[PDB]
């Protein structure tokens, strides 16, 4: 895929993805906070289409990511990313995707998730997470 | 504790 | 060492 | 004056400021990096005209700030940022506008200036630096 | 705000 | 289990804990760098015995862990941590104990693991991590 | 001088040092806090006697440094810090020694001293300031 | 890039 790095920011407003029930997770665009003002980041579209778009809009800056989890599996001989779950100190936003693989968590006790940086193809192939106080 | 990432500020300079 | 701030960045999750 | 504060973002490469030989330091303009791309931040005005323009182009990222100094004096009354002269990793840019009054440094021995708040009138009334590894 | 330096802590792992 | 929280030092030198290839991870202890000198921390026991012990001496500051990998599942009724791998840019120590139930994974693209907290009974119920530049 | 580095910890409980209200500052020891727990770090003496002790307990954490300041002149030559006041959330400490020379501040808006170094032989030579969050 | 943990440091103050 095409690989993105989103870099660094001051945390974040909105995230949209894409999903599809019966592969992987697709493309994704996120809004990030630049020192108070909304900042949309470049669009990481998949190769392809068919999926549906999830938009999550955070209640900045009461509401921030407090969890991130998922299922990293094979569709069509790629390991890509196949399901997605945000978890919010006010509330949950997932799973989205197929839950079947092998699952991962990255839960925060102190921090900020603060950007992205990834691969994209036909579906996420992979992600990291910037991370700061 | 909020969704805001926080910074190392020093000063101000300019009331000495 | 340079002029660009560094991150800590953890991952990535899309390999295992 | 009016305050303002830019935030912080990923380094700096370039900055623009006016100066009065007779006067303090005026206006200011800063263009910062925002992971890896030029991002020009809001232009703090002076209140008033009759200042000199300087503009620093660093060469990013080779070039860095390594320290700020200057002086801190009475304009009509007001007590202003009167001088400003910018230590580089590579060279010196400065000072500027009258060095008389009570003098300042901030010496880095590790670290990056990465964003300004302050406050601007007729002269810089005061400023603050962000800093980060 | 006090005199604590805060870190960034990730975790736990445990109750999965 | 009992509660500990080694708190942040200034990187890791060597790590100790036990593990049961019939059970779970035990108790663990580590050294830590403290600006440039060993510091040892607190010992944290399991509640029994019968544990293999595994020292993993890393060759300060020139290796650092790079990667955090294990299982977690139930023991007697218990959610514990029943499995660890610590990989290095120089290698890779593990994995240790039973390698059944539930992955976890924490990789570090840039950052280092800086200290640990958590909780040991009869064996490591859960643990957290410090990350810092 | 001989140079000191004490490195960084968690906070500030302590600090303990020299002046002679004829000469410069002296020695200096700093008590810091390490993850909750009093540590006390490496006496840095001067070669000589004759100073004045000044002992600043914190109340820590709820007291932490908000601001260093001083004075740097000549004294039988050399170029030392001959006066020291720092500014706390709850009061001022100082000044001690000689303000005369060319006074320096450093003023903190957000953030904490979380470590010293710097050089003593007669006098303090010169000292550099840790910070972080 | 090693395994001790970077700070920011300010100054020195002392040959003014
Ligand atoms: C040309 C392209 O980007 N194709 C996408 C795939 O990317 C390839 O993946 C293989 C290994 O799987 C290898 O890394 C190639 O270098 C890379 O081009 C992959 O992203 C899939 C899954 O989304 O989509 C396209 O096929
Ligand atoms: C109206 C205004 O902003 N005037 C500028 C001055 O600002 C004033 O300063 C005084 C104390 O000096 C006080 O803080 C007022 O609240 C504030 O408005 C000042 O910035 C001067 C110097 O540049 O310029 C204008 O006069
Ligand atoms: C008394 C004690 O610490 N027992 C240990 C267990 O701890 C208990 O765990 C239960 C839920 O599992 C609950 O949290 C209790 O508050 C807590 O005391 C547990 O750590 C096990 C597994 O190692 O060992 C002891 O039994
Ligand atoms: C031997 C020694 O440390 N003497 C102390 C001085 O240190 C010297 O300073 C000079 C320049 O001033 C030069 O840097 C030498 O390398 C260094 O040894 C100095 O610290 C004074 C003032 O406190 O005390 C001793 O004389």
């Amino acid at each position: 895929g095409v690989t993105f790095d989103d870099g660094a920011y001051t945390g974040i407003r909105e995230i949209n993805f894409e999903y599809n029930s019966e592969t992987a997770i697709g493309g994704l665009r996120v809004t990030y906070d630049l020192n108070g003002m909304p900042f949309v980041a470049e669009d990481h579209k998949s190769f392809i289409t068919g999926f549906k778009p999830v938009k999550i809009s955070l209640e900045f800056p009461s509401e921030y990511i407090v969890e991130v989890s998922g299922y990293v599996g094979k569709v069509e001989g790629y390991t890509v990313i196949r399901s997605l779950t945000f978890k919010t100190n006010k509330q949950t936003y997932g799973p989205y995707g197929v839950t079947n693989g092998t699952p991962f968590s990255l839960p925060i006790e102190n921090g900020l998730i603060v950007g992205f940086k990834g691969s994209i193809g036909y579906w996420l192939d992979y992600f990291s997470i910037y991370l700061s106080l | 504790r909020n969704g805001k990432s926080q910074s190392i500020i020093v000063g101000p300079w300019g009331d000495r």
